[PDB]
C-alpha cells in the first residue's frame, strides 16, 4: 500500500520567469495525506521548499522562497502544485514531492525529509 | 477422530466468468488440519489445484492456476474457500477439497487424508 | 536476608512495568506510522538493542562481579568503579565520535536514505546516558540492591514513555524514534539519584582511574559480551530463513510471536539472576558453597519457571487475542514445546551465570558452541518438515538435552 508520486511541469525558464509544477498521487486518502515539496542541488541534499497540511490549507515555505513559491492542493484529482514565481538562477535543482501523514509531521517536523515516507523521482527545475 | 468434508459450490458458468467454491470442515481440532483443493478431468487421474498449510500462513498454488485461483480459510466456521477468477475451458473438472492433520503443503493427494464429494464446475465456451 | 525471592519480587515490579510501558509504547508507533514506519525503524530498534549493551563495551557483567568481589575492601573498590568508568567514558565518546562523523553511512544501512543524519547525531548523545545508565545499574547490582536497580526502571520507565509521547508529538516521526533511543536512555537520572541517595558509593568512585589488571579482566568480560551478540542471534537468523524456505515469511511470523510473548514472561526470573545470582556466586570461592547455591536456585526457579509457563499455557488464546493481532489462531500448539523449553532454558542460566560469575571464558565458548551447534542440528531436522512447530521442538529439543549436559558438566567439575 505504497502511494506513487509522479511529477510533472519541469522546464527550463530565464530569470526572472515562472513556471508550475504537479505531482499527482496514487491512491485513496489524499485529502487525509500531508504534501510537501523538495529540491535538490547538484552535489547538494535534499532541502525543504513548501509544504500544505491536510485540513484548512495550512502552508509552511522556506525562507528562501517565501513570496516566490505557492503551494496548493486538489483533493478531487489527486494532484499538487508549486507555482514558482521570482525564478532566478539558484532555484536550479530537482524538484520532489512527499507524502506523509500528520501523525508524523507533528508540528515542528514538518521540513526534516525523513518524516515522509513516500517520495517521488524528481523533476528538473532549471533557470538560465 | 477424524473431518468431515463438504463442498459447495461450481455450476455452469461462462468462459471469463468467476465462481466460489466453499469446503465446510466438521470435526475436532479443525484448524489442525491443512486443506487443499483437486480437481479431476473425465476418467483422468486426480491433479493439484491449491493448498494452505495447518497454520494459514502459506499457501501453495499449481502453475495452471497461479495468477487466477485464491485459496482461503476462516478458521472461525472452519470452511476454506477457492475463489476463481478468468474460467478457462481446462478448468471444467470436479474440484475437491481435501484434509490431512498437520498438513497442506503437498501436490499429491496420497499426502491428503480426508476427502469429499466433489462439486461439478464447467464452463461453456 | 537476601535470597533470590526478594530480588525476584523486586525484578517482577520492574518487569511488570517495562514491559506495560512497551506495550504502550508499542501500540501508539502502530497507531501512528503503521507497518511501514514499524519497517524503517526495524533497524534503527535493533541498534538501540544492541546499545544497551554495546555502549558501555560490556563491561557491565564485569562491574557487577567485581563490585560484588571487591564489596569490603574500599580501595579495590575504588579501582573497579575508577576503571569501569574510564572504559565506559572513552568507548562511549569513541562511539559518538563515529556516530556523529558517519551519520550518513549508518543512516544508509539503518534507514535506506540519508535523511536521518540529524537523528544519528542525536543517538551519541542517547547512547552515552544508555552507557552510564548501565553502568549505575550495575553498580547496584554488585551491592545485591534489588530495590534499587527495581525504582531506578520503574520511574525511568514512567518518564521514558512520557519523554516518548513528548518527543512524538513534537518531531513526529523523527521524534518518535529519538523518543525510543531515549527510553534506555533516561534510566540514568533514577539510577543517579538513586545511587546517591542509599549511598552505595561516594561520587568520587566515578572518578576516571585506570588498573591495568583489572581492565585486562573486565576485557575479558567484552569479549563474552561481545561473543552473545552474534553467536546464538546469527544461529536464529539461520533458523528463520530456512522456514521462510520451506514455508512462508508469516510462519516464522507465528513462531516470532510466541517467542517474543516467551522472552517477556521469562524475564520476570532471568532479570534477578543479574541482581542475585551473579553477585553471589561471585563472593563464593569455594566449591562446597557454589555447589548449595546452585541446588538452592534451580529448586526456585525450576518451578517458578514452570508454573508460570503453565499459566502462560492455560492463557495462551488470551495473549493471541490481545498481545498478537488474532490473526493465525493456530500458533496455540507451538506454545506447549516453546514453553517447555523455556523452562529447561532458565535451568541452564543458572550454569550459565556460574560461568559469569567465575569469568570463564573457556567454559563461555563452550556453552555458547553447544547451544549453537545444537539449535543448528534440530533446526535442520524438524523445520523443514514440521514448518513452525519444528522450530520450537529444535528450540525445546535443544535446551533439554543442554540443560541435561550442563548437569553433566557441572558434575564432573564438582568432583
Amino acid at each position: 500500500a505504497q502511494v506513487q508520486l509522479v511529477e510533472s511541469g519541469g522546464g527550463l525558464v530565464q530569470a526572472g520567469g515562472s513556471l508550475g509544477l504537479s505531482c499527482a498521487a496514487s491512491g485513496r486518502t489524499f485529502s487525509n495525506y500531508v504534501m510537501a515539496w523538495f529540491r535538490q542541488a547538484p552535489g547538494k541534499e535534499r532541502e525543504f521548499v513548501a509544504r500544505i497540511s491536510e485540513s484548512r490549507g495550512t502552508t509552511d515555505y522556506a525562507d528562501s522562497v517565501k513570496g516566490r513559491f505557492t503551494i496548493s492542493r486538489d483533493n478531487a484529482k489527486n494532484t499538487i502544485y508549486l507555482q514558482m514565481n521570482s525564478l532566478n538562477p539558484g532555484d536550479t535543482a530537482v524538484y520532489s514531492c512527499a507524502a506523509t501523514l500528520p501523525a508524523w509531521t507533528g508540528i515542528i517536523g514538518g521540513r526534516r525529509p525523513g518524516n515522509y515516507p513516500y517520495w517521488g523521482q524528481g523533476t528538473q527545475v532549471t533557470v538560465s | 477422530a477424524q473431518v468431515q468434508l463438504v463442498e459447495s459450490g461450481g455450476g455452469l458458468v461462462q468462459a471469463g466468468d468467476s465462481l466460489t467454491l466453499s469446503c465446510a470442515a466438521s470435526g475436532r481440532t479443525a484448524y489442525r488440519y491443512g486443506m487443499g483443493w483437486f480437481r479431476q478431468h473425465p476418467g483422468k487421474e486426480r491433479e493439484f489445484v491449491a493448498s494452505i498449510w495447518w497454520t494459514g500462513t502459506t499457501t501453495y498454488y499449481a502453475d495452471s492456476v497461479k495468477g487466477r485461483f485464491t485459496i482461503s480459510r476462516d478458521d472461525v466456521k472452519n470452511m476454506v474457500y477457492l475463489q476463481m477468477n478468468s474460467l478457462k475451458p481446462e478448468d471444467t473438472a470436479v474440484y475437491y477439497c481435501a484434509a490431512k492433520f498437520y498438513g497442506g503443503n503437498s501436490k499429491r493427494p496420497g499426502d491428503y487424508a480426508y476427502w469429499g464429494q466433489g462439486t461439478q464446475v464447467t464452463v461453456s465456451s | 536476608m537476601v535470597s533470590l525471592a526478594k530480588a525476584s519480587l523486586w525484578t517482577a515490579a520492574s518487569t511488570l512495568v517495562k514491559i506495560g510501558a512497551g506495550l504502550l509504547v508499542g501500540k501508539l508507533l502502530a497507531v501512528s506510522f503503521g507497518p511501514a514506519g514499524l519497517g524503517l525503524a526495524a533497524n534503527f530498534r535493533q541498534l538501540i538493542t544492541v546499545l544497551g549493551v554495546l555502549a558501555g563495551a560490556g563491561i557491565f557483567n564485569g562491574v557487577t562481579k567485581y563490585v560484588a568481589q571487591y564489596h569490603d575492601n574500599p580501595q579495590q573498590l575504588r579501582r573497579v568503579v575508577g576503571t569501569s568508568s574510564a572504559m565506559v567514558l572513552g568507548f562511549s565518546t569513541l562511539m559518538a565520535l563515529v556516530f556523529v562523523l558517519a551519520a550518513a553511512p549508518i543512516s544508509q544501512g539503518l534507514f535506506g536514505n540519508t535523511d536521518y543524519q540529524g537523528l544519528v547525531r542525536l543517538v551519541a548523545l542517547v547512547q552515552m546516558g544508555i552507557a552510564w545508565g548501565n553502568l549505575l545499574l550495575a553498580l547496584m547490582k554488585g551491592f545485591r540492591d534489588a530495590a534499587g536497580n527495581a525504582l531506578s526502571l520503574i520511574v525511568g520507565s514512567l518518564i521514558g514513555v512520557l519523554a516518548y509521547y513528548v518527543s512524538y508529538r513534537l518531531g513526529g516521526y523523527e521524534g518518535a524514534l529519538l523518543g525510543l533511543a531515549l527510553i534506555p536512555a533516561l534510566v540514568v537520572i533514577p539510577a543517579a539519584i538513586m545511587l546517591i541517595k542509599r549511598g552505595v558509593i561516594p561520587l568520587s568512585y566515578l572518578k576516571p582511574s585506570w588498573d591495568n589488571g583489572l581492565a585486562g579482566q573486565l576485557s575479558k568480560f567484552t569479549l563474552m559480551a561481545l561473543i552473545t551478540s552474534v553467536t546464538l542471534p546469527v544461529a536464529y537468523i539461520m533458523m528463520r530463513k530456512l522456514l521462510a524456505a520451506q514455508y512462508s515469511w508469516d510462519e516464522v511470523g507465528i513462531w516470532q510471536g510466541v517467542s517474543s510473548i516467551s522472552d517477556a514472561y521469562l524475564q520476570f526470573i532471568t532479570a534477578s539472576f543479574s541482581v542475585y545470582l551473579l553477585p553471589t556466586l561471585s563472593r563464593l570461592t569455594e566449591k562446597r558453597d557454589i555447589t548449595r547455591e546452585v541446588v538452592k536456585s534451580l529448586k526456585f526457579v525450576l518451578p517458578a519457571v514452570a508454573a508460570a509457563s503453565f499459566t502462560v499455557w492455560l492463557l495462551r488464546d488470551f495473549a493471541i487475542w490481545l498481545l498478537l493481532s488474532n490473526k493465525f489462531t493456530a500458533m496455540r500448539d507451538l506454545f506447549a514445546w516453546q514453553l517447555v523449553g523455556d523452562v529447561l532454558k532458565v535451568g541452564a542460566y543458572v550454569f550459565g551465570y556460574l560461568v559469569i560469575a567465575k569469568a570463564s571464558l573457556r567454559f563461555y565458548i563452550l556453552a555458547e558452541v553447544s547451544q549453537f551447534t545444537l539449535l543448528m542440528v534440530f533446526a535442520h531436522w524438524l523445520i523443514p518438515a514440521h514448518g513452525a512447530l519444528g522450530a520450537a521442538q529444535a528450540y525445546m529439543a535443544t535446551y533439554i538435552v543442554y540443560f541435561s549436559l550442563c548437569c553433566g558438566v557441572f558434575l564432573l567439575w564438582r568432583r
